[PDB]
């Protein structure tokens, strides 16, 4: 299995520059090119440039010439890319991919990095348990919720019971309101199990270096 | 389309020489760059000299050489993939040097 | 600069049926014997994965449902029969002459039997409240088609202000959609009333699915 571990999420103020990375493994690092791609929000992909990890060779898309610089470090098999003169429009997801040469393309992809360019301030989220109210329809399966609001930037990792419980969950896309994000998540279990066994909601905001757990308890 | 003549230069270390060269654009990953390398002595001529080929490389160590002498060298490239080849480029400009006595 | 064009931008094909997507290039992509056109599947939240390489080759791991063919400028990615796992956006990317490029994408949505929304209602929590905040959430899960319409009723009177709902991407198993509508109020505005009702209108029934609560 080929592995492309990319760096974590970034919030950057306009005019400055980020420097994400991407550690490879599962094949000889120097045997293939590392290609980068800008997956802007809700759109198609954009090639940025490739690099021959062997001799540091480099080739760029011109639309990104002078903005992005591709680097490599063999000893630690990591390919890093730098973006300067950052601006609102640079906000997007950036992937590192590995090439093949038998077809010349993006054979293996990393999960991607989310860079947010904005002067808004990081803001810890607020997790509010959402429990059922007295009497539900004809319960068999009951649905619970967990509301995460007023946070910034993105993203926010939200799991159910350390993720052990993951079937019947529905984390919705976050909406931005007055430079503050909001999102919800509904898990649905069976009544036989709740409040039988506990059901904790695990929220996480890398940016604000925060993590919270809310055990869902029935209203009084 | 045909590539531009690569750029040659000669470097020394102690007394072991080496030919180094680069092209205009970096090769695509799904395409090899085949290089023809040849070097001789002011005395002989190109025609009468062996041209050893290489692929996707930018350098070549040189065998021991006769002290106190003036050599020459040129390179040229072609774009190849799955056996199909490209137009051999014009020879690199002849670079020469004078072996240390 | 070879400019790829994917047709159609989106299409709704029924389970078990057939799906073909076309990608036409400004100029040719063939040379050195091969056509440097590759396809890709990208699932929401998921990076792209290599589907077909060098025009007709299936990537290690792709299902026998996936097939690709085309030559100089016109290419067609065919999925037959269409599955749920296949609900994603598809891309073609040319690699003949840099700059490498991708198409605009084609998002297909698996078609299937209709499904009614499962409405759930949640009042503002004691936590949010303790800080002048009052948000009511209403979940509408696992429905199809994706045209579910909501409307909120506070003690009878309708409500348009402060309603912000989100839609999720078509599920990869039941092909059902889901959305959450969240109405936010001032803690005062909230304690000034009694019954909070959330109602959903779906092709499922001309009869609105209503769910409400009393403090
Ligand atoms: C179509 O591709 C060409 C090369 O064939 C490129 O010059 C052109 O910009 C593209 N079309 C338009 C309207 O730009």
């Amino acid at each position: 299995e080929v592995q492309l571990q990319q760096s974590g999420p970034e919030l950057v103020k306009p005019g400055t520059s980020v420097k994400m990375s991407c550690k490879a493994s599962g094949y000889t690092f120097t045997d293939y090119y590392m290609k980068w791609v800008k997956h802007s929000h809700g759109k198609s992909l954009e090639w940025i440039g490739d690099i021959n990890p062997s001799n540091g060779g480099t080739l760029y898309n011109q639309k990104f010439k002078g903005k992005a610089t591709l680097t490599v470090d063999k000893s630690s098999s990591t390919a890093s890319m730098q973006l300067s003169r950052l601006t609102s429009e640079d906000s997007a997801v950036y992937y590192c991919s590995r090439g093949d040469g038998i077809h010349g393309g993006f054979a293996y992809w990393g999960q991607g990095t989310t860079v947010t360019v904005s002067s808004a301030k990081t803001t810890a989220p607020s997790v509010y348990p959402l429990a059922p109210v007295c009497g539900d329809t004809t319960g068999s399966s009951v649905t619970l919720g967990c509301l995460v609001k007023g946070y910034f930037p993105e993203p926010v990792t939200l799991t159910w019971n350390s993720g052990s419980l993951s079937s019947g969950v529905h984390t919705f896309p976050a909406v931005l309101q007055s430079d503050l994000y909001t999102l919800s998540s509904s898990v649905t279990v069976t009544s036989s199990t709740w409040p039988s066994q506990s059901i904790t909601c695990n929220v996480a905001h890398p940016a604000s270096s925060t993590k919270v757990d809310k055990k869902i308890v029935p209203q009084v | 389309i045909q590539m531009a003549p690569p750029s040659l230069n000669v470097t020394k270390d102690g007394d072991s020489y080496s030919l180094r060269w680069e092209t205009m654009k970096m090769r695509y990953e799904h395409i090899d760059h085949t290089f023809e390398i040849q070097y001789r002595k002011d005395t002989a001529t190109w025609k009468d000299s062996k041209t050893e080929t290489l692929q996707n490389a930018h350098s070549m160590a040189l065998p021991a050489l006769e002290p106190s002498t003036r050599y020459w060298a040129r390179v040229r490239v072609r774009t190849s993939r799955t056996g199909y080849n490209g137009i051999w480029s014009e020879w690199s400009e002849a670079r020469s040097w004078d072996t240390e006595s | 600069n070879i400019v790829l064009t994917q047709s159609p931008a989106s299409l709704a094909v029924s389970l078990g049926q057939r799906a073909t997507i076309s990608c036409r290039a400004n100029e040719s992509v063939y040379s050195y014997g091969d056509s440097f056109m590759h396809w890709y599947q990208q699932k929401p939240g998921q990076p792209p994965k290599l589907l077909i390489y060098l025009a007709s080759n299936l990537a290690s791991g792709v299902p026998a449902r996936f097939s690709g063919s085309g030559s100089r400028t016109d290419f067609t990615l065919t999925i037959d029969p269409v599955e749920t796992d296949d609900a994603a956006t598809y891309y073609c990317q040319q690699n003949n002459e840099d700059p490498w490029t991708f198409g605009g994408g084609t998002k297909l949505e698996i078609k299937r039997g209709d499904a009614a929304p499962t409405v759930s209602i949640f009042p503002p929590s004691s936590e949010q409240l303790t800080s002048g905040g009052a948000s009511v959430v209403c979940f509408l899960n696992n429905f199809y088609p994706k045209d579910a319409n909501v409307a909120w009723k506070i003690d009878g009177s309708e409500r348009q202000n402060g309603v912000l709902n989100s839609w999720t991407d078509q599920d990869s198993k039941d092909s059902t959609y889901s959305m959450s509508s969240t109405l936010t109020l001032t803690k005062d505005e909230y304690e000034r009333h009694n019954s909070y009702t959330c109602e959903a209108t779906h092709k499922t029934s001309t009869s609105p699915i209503v769910k409400s609560f009393n403090r």
